[PDB]
């Protein structure tokens, strides 16, 4: 409700929104922390390393 | 149709890959190009030259993508017309 | 995934901030100056480089790709234009915040009417709001009539649109706009504005953003041959308003009537931009309705925000009646062509697989096994339907091909309701004849359905981390013991119970 | 200031199926967009086929993160995991 | 001003360059990308300190694209400018109109308008330079000028000096 | 921090039976021969009458088994029930020795008993539920498979080990061995989504259900009536 | 990290040293090591930036910079702009650096006669 008072008071004294709901991350699709997306995965520059020289 | 009981029953599985594609590819999801400085619509990409520049700060060094509903895009557009920006800050200030 | 690779970094937002389109960031952001009057270049073909649909803002014509971004039409979002006024022209939506930043501050020093030596006024400042610093500064200045320069305060009226002072004389723009330009930045804080982005000389509207034809719907109702949207027109309308206010002030005229042609351009962006106006006429079309301003595009039920779209082309799901099959393994799932040939998984060219995908390729959409789409690395769509010569297509690697619905492909099936974790399940794909869906009878006990004209849901993952996470956590062996009462949910029943007792 | 010390990791050794459905995933998708192959490739041609049996061999070059609650994480390798 | 500062920087890497390139190929892309390079907030980052021992981290693979995101953290050095920073600048053009002096890997525009009155340019005098009794500018000359402003280019950050001030000039 | 999955119906031994029966099942004497184990069953009989430190061994066995009974019987189940849901099914792992081993046929074990009561001791102590060094970790790793520690104790006790279920030395380590790493696969894995689980696995049952029952007494129970019916 | 002229010609000197050992494996004068990069706009600036240095060279020696580093190691401002400036006298050099004014311990009569002294005078 009320956009376009809250674009008039936004442009007023310049709004800023903290997006820290859930919509926000929703909106944006981001993995959700559950299940798979309940860690992160990174490359492993070590074990390259220990490749053969072809990998 | 996909709908509530069935995001439900794929949370249970846990399969948060499923329910990303779900929440992307079964709606309005849209690639746009946001320069980390402005943080307005002033993007040029080129790809297969692999460079951007951001028109509005004369910047070519960081510019950030994001994976935003179309509609939003639409609306954002018409408020860029309503001569009030958005600026965009992937970054809090507290 | 099914975007072409960028190299930009993918994050998300965490703050947006609302603020305002200066003048200088509006030609900054616009890819191109325009100026020329009218839509079509001369009656002969091809976009005006200056007019409503000039090709730089980006077309919204298949055949047509954006020369800004240089990506199709797939891609491409749209670019902005911008159009300058010579006379400097009020913003309908901050009208009354124009008379009351007016009413605010001296206008002809620029300075606020009250010091800091006021405590109220060091706890305004203090408050982290700038609404409530605002609200405090606006109830403690109207009191309060010398400013701080001995100079007496006019009051501000506001008169249909215009606003009039008295002490006395009409305030122009051009003056309004220079007293904002006299502000100080610690004056611009005080009023609750930011010097750096919210400067408070950014209400005075001097050149307007144009938008691309994707922000508008102009409906092709009739293939080359259409009309416009209602902004169009009145886009066209306030164009003509500034040519002929530019036009009357070189040539001797009076004074009043070249403020009257203003006052009618700003009436006429007015209504552009707002609809319902208060004590004034909107703007009605030809046919009587009112023109649909840009403001009540994202208010109502009509408006954006509440929800309204359309345009896609979705084919990843299916619905359909089953029936028993003995014959099938326990995650099979039997599947007709026909659907197999409606729905479609991308895969990507690799050295492996190219030998088979060509062959899929070169069989056609209209074939099992066979492919439909042919996306390049760019983003092209080939439509192998349309492509005659699909007999003499080659794919290098890195490219996607659609190609349709196979044996042993992992797929999501669904009965509603889903009351329990396993109504929904993953089933390997078999291809077989006529219109029905087919299950092995153990599995219709868990989904608790009968074949009495039930229908079920089918749909298809289409990236390789949804393929994995559907075959390694939603198989259907995995689905055998439940965790509600740690006791299997499939059995053996029906015919075959009877048969083995 | 957050990553926990090797010897003081206490989370379980074994590869929870959550992480080995992502593992296999992720490598199936950089296998179908021409990454090196670290296993020979005798007949197969199916990505996850090969992710699998990169797995089965300890071969998978990724590293992952556990966070724990509080936000620190503990990093660990594919290859010394556990797979049943 | 010669400073050591640390840098961050954003790498992107695609799956297919999964192999042993991990270390040196990332550094020498940042090497292109920051080596030679100036930036608003640090001006030119003229060489980095220890190159080839810059650690890379660990790739944060970003989900649903495969592609690997790097925090490449490193130290390098930096060349600043400063406004009322007094410097020793060699001529190198001299246009009627001012001259341009090379400081370390840009280039100052100083106009004639703020030169004092006493010192006069002269084309036809070989070569045309700013001479005057016992005074003498010209290219190859050492000229003691303070930085008025500093104008952020992003790509080549350039500035004005000037010699209206006391005690101004070579020493 | 058991997955729901791994879970089956299972008696704890100890907890039924009258006191001798009790002693007759679990208790050894070294001094009497018929309170000993039978000769025919174990090839060193000769040289086990008479060990004191093997005694000292079996009593503090005995003394473990009694207290676990006495915890059992009066804190956890006071109305006396033996089966409940547990995790490994020890009685098929057990008969799965015995059928690969092929321990029919009659034959003296060779298992000894400190290397039967090391191994127990050993096994319980291996059941990793939480890992750490921290005095609080290790009371809750304690805490938490008190109740399978007692199954096993009570199912692996020395007599029935060697009369029962004369297990060979092969047969015991393959037990151990199995039991530890079917332990180790019926935990919960980490980032389960459990509440989803368990609002499904109760909701399920209320579709196919003098005081309120049924479902206006879940719906009463739910709502948190002040005034119940 | 304020830097004065003298360990930034050390830094920059060991550094192109040691690229020329590593990037370039098998790698004295100033042009031809600002001409062992690759880049146009990376050259021209290298270029730029290596004759800049040498052009004005204040210290060429390692001990006698750590020498001077001993008796110094006093804003590190102060200390930068005290080597990057010569000077002769405190009225002119109060004119340069105005913070010399404000100290209450001027000591610059010394000072001045080891920065004129340790190395060849200037
Ligand atoms: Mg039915
Ligand atoms: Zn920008
Ligand atoms: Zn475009
Ligand atoms: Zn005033």
């Amino acid at each position: 409700e009320e956009t376009v008072e809250i674009l008039f008071e936004a442009g007023a004294a310049a709004e800023l929104d903290d997006c820290r709901g859930v919509s926000e991350n929703v909106m944006l699709g981001q993995l959700a922390p559950m299940g798979t997306g309940a860690f992160d995965v990174m490359i492993d520059e070590k074990l390259l390393t220990s490749l053969p020289a072809d990998y | 149709r996909f709908g509530e009981m069935e995001r439900d029953c794929m949370i249970a599985h846990g399969a948060a890959g499923f329910l990303k594609e779900r929440l992307m590819e079964a709606s309005d999801a849209f690639r746009v190009h946001v320069c980390g400085i402005c943080g307005l619509m002033s993007v040029i990409a080129n790809l297969k030259k692999n460079q951007f520049e951001c028109r509005s700060c004369k910047n070519k060094t960081n510019i950030y993508q994001l994976h935003i509903p179309y509609a939003a895009k639409l609306l954002f557009q018409e408020l860029m017309a309503m001569n009030i920006a958005p600026r965009l800050y992937t970054e809090r200030s507290g | 995934s099914q975007f072409p690779y960028s190299s930009a970094p993918l994050r998300s937002v965490k703050e947006v901030q609302f603020g305002l389109l200066s003048p200088e960031e509006i030609r900054a952001i616009s890819v191109v100056k325009i100026e020329y009057p009218e839509i079509m270049d001369e009656s002969r073909q091809r976009p005006r480089e200056g007019g409503l649909n000039d090709p730089k803002l980006g077309s919204i014509d298949r055949n047509f790709k954006c020369q800004t971004c240089g990506e199709g039409m797939a891609e491409c979002p749209g670019h902005f234009g911008h159009m300058e006024l010579a006379k400097p022209v009020f913003h309908i939506g901050f009208i009354p915040k124009i008379k009351k930043v007016c009413e605010c501050i001296c206008m002809n020093c620029g300075k606020l009417l009250l010091d800091e030596t006021n405590p109220t006024m060091a706890q305004a400042i203090r408050i982290r709001d700038p609404k409530k610093r605002f609200n405090a500064v606006w109830q403690l200045c109207k009191t309060k009539m010398v400013c701080e320069c001995g100079n007496t305060q006019p009051v501000v009226r506001k008169d249909g649109m215009k606003l009039w002072g008295t002490w006395r004389k009409l305030l122009t723009p051009g003056e309004i706009l220079n007293v904002f330009k006299h502000i100080s930045p610690e004056d611009c804080f005080r009023l609750g504005f930011n010097e750096d982005y919210a400067r408070p000389e950014w209400m005075i509207i001097t050149v307007l953003p144009v938008p691309p034809p994707q922000v508008r719907p102009s409906i092709a109702m009739d293939e080359t041959t259409q009309g416009q949207d209602d902004l169009t027109h009145k886009l066209s309308d306030i164009l003509k308003a500034n040519i002929n206010v530019q036009k009357l002030e070189m040539d001797g005229s009076p004074q009043h009537i070249i403020n009257e042609v203003e006052q009618l351009l700003q009436f006429h962006v007015a209504t552009y931009m707002d609809n319902d106006i208060a004590g004034q006429p909107q703007a009605l079309q030809k046919s009587g309705r009112p023109v649909k301003a840009i403001r009540a595009r994202l208010k109502g039920k009509e408006g954006r925000l509440r929800g309204n779209l359309m345009g896609k082309r979705v084919d990843f799901s299916a619905r359909t009646v089953i029936s028993g099959d003995p014959n099938l393994e326990l995650d099979q799932v039997g599947v007709p062509i026909s659907i197999a040939k409606t729905l479609s998984y991308p895969e990507t060219v690799t050295q492996y697989n190219i030998h088979r995908l060509t062959e899929y390729v070169r069989n056609g959409p209209n074939e099992h096994p066979g492919a439909k789409y042919v996306i390049r690395d760019n983003g092209d769509r080939i439509d192998l339907r349309y492509h005659k010569r699909a007999g003499d297509i080659v794919l290098q690697y890195g490219w996607k091909v659609e190609r349709h619905l196979m044996d042993d492909d992992p797929v999501l099936f669904n009965r509603q309701p889903s009351l329990h974790k396993m109504s929904m399940m993953a089933h390997r794909v078999k291809v077989m004849p006529y219109s029905t869906f087919r299950l092995n009878l153990s599995v219709t006990s868990p989904y608790n359905a009968d074949f009495d004209g039930d229908e079920m849901n089918l749909h298809v993952p289409q990236s390789e981390e949804t393929r994995a996470e559907l075959s390694q956590l939603c198989a259907v062996p995995l689905q055998i013991v439940s965790p509600q009462s740690n006791k299997p949910v499939m059995g053996i029943v029906q015919d075959t119970l009877c048969g083995v007792r | 200031e957050l990553a926990i010390l090797k010897e003081e990791r206490t989370t379980t050794p074994y590869l929870t199926k959550y992480e080995r459905a992502r593992i296999l995933g992720t490598r199936a998708l950089q296998i179908s967009m021409n990454a090196p192959v670290l296993v020979d490739i005798e007949g197969e041609t199916d990505p996850l086929q090969i992710a699998m049996k990169e797995l089965s061999q300890r071969k998978i070059p990724l590293v992952i993160r556990r966070y724990l609650p509080d936000g620190s994480y503990e990093d660990w390798g594919c290859d010394e995991l556990i797979v049943d | 001003m010669f400073f050591l500062k640390d840098l961050s920087l954003i790498l992107t890497l695609h799956p297919s360059y999964f192999g042993p390139q991990m270390n040196q190929y990332l550094r020498e892309k940042l090497l292109t990308d920051v080596e030679g390079t100036c930036t608003g907030q640090f001006g030119y980052i003229v060489t980095v300190l220890d190159g080839m021992n810059i650690d890379v981290g660990k790739g944060r693979i970003i989900p649903g694209s495969g592609s690997a995101e790097f925090e490449v953290k490193y130290r390098a050095v930096v060349w600043k400018p400063f406004k009322g920073e007094v410097v020793d600048a060699i001529v190198s053009n001299v246009s009627p109109i001012g001259f341009f002096a090379d400081v370390g890997p840009l280039n100052v525009f100083v106009s004639t308008r703020l030169i004092p009155d006493n010192l006069v340019y002269n084309p036809s005098n070989s070569p045309p330079a700013y001479m005057s009794n016992d005074e003498l500018i010209t290219k190859g000359s050492k000229v003691r000028l303070k930085v008025v402003g500093t104008r952020t280019d992003v790509n080549e950050i350039y500035a004005i000096g000037s010699i209206k001030e006391d005690f101004l000039g070579a020493i | 921090g058991l997955d729901g999955t791994q879970v089956e119906r299972q008696t704890i031994d100890t907890i039924p039976g009258s006191d001798k029966a009790f002693h007759k099942r679990y208790y050894v004497d070294l001094m009497d021969e018929k309170n000993s184990i039978k000769p025919d069953v174990i090839e060193y009989a000769a040289d086990i009458l008479g060990d004191v430190e093997l005694q000292k061994e079996l009593n503090s066995e005995y003394e473990q088994l009694v207290s676990d009974r006495k915890f059992l019987r009066e804190i956890v189940f006071v109305n006396g029930d033996h089966n409940w849901p547990l995790p490994v099914n020890l009685r098929r792992i057990i008969q799965n020795a015995q059928q690969i081993f092929h321990l029919d046929r009659a034959k003296a074990s060779d298992l000894t008993i400190p290397e039967i009561i090391h191994g127990v001791r050993d096994l319980c102590k291996k059941l990793f539920v939480l890992r750490g060094e921290n005095e609080l970790i290790k009371e809750a790793q304690q805490n938490a498979t008190s109740l399978f520690q007692c199954l096993v104790r009570a199912r692996l006790a020395t007599r029935r080990i060697l009369e029962e279920f004369r297990l060979n030395r092969d047969a015991f380590e393959w037990v151990l061995g199995t039991i530890e790493a079917q332990f180790q696969r019926s935990l919960v894995h980490p980032g389960e989504m459990v509440g989803v689980i368990a609002a499904q696995s109760i909701g399920e049952p209320a579709t196919q259900m003098n005081v309120t029952l049924g479902v206006p007494r879940l719906k009463e129970i739910l709502n948190v009536a002040k005034n119940i019916k | 990290i304020a830097l004065s002229l003298s360990e930034s010609r050390l830094l920059i000197r060991e550094a192109l040293k040691a690229r020329s050992r590593a990037r370039n494996g098998g790698v004295i004068d100033d042009d031809e090591l600002a001409k062992v990069t690759s880049g146009a706009v990376a050259n021209g600036v290298v270029k730029k930036t290596l004759d800049y240095l040498n052009t004005f060279a204040r210290f060429k020696d390692e001990e006698t910079c750590t020498a001077v580093d001993q008796l110094l190691h006093l804003h590190p401002f102060e200390i930068a702009q005290l080597s990057s400036l010569g000077c002769e006298d405190v009225d002119e050099a109060i004119t340069l650096i105005p913070s010399l004014a404000a100290k209450k311990e001027v000591n610059l009569q010394r000072i001045l006669d080891e920065l004129n002294r340790l190395e060849d005078p200037y």
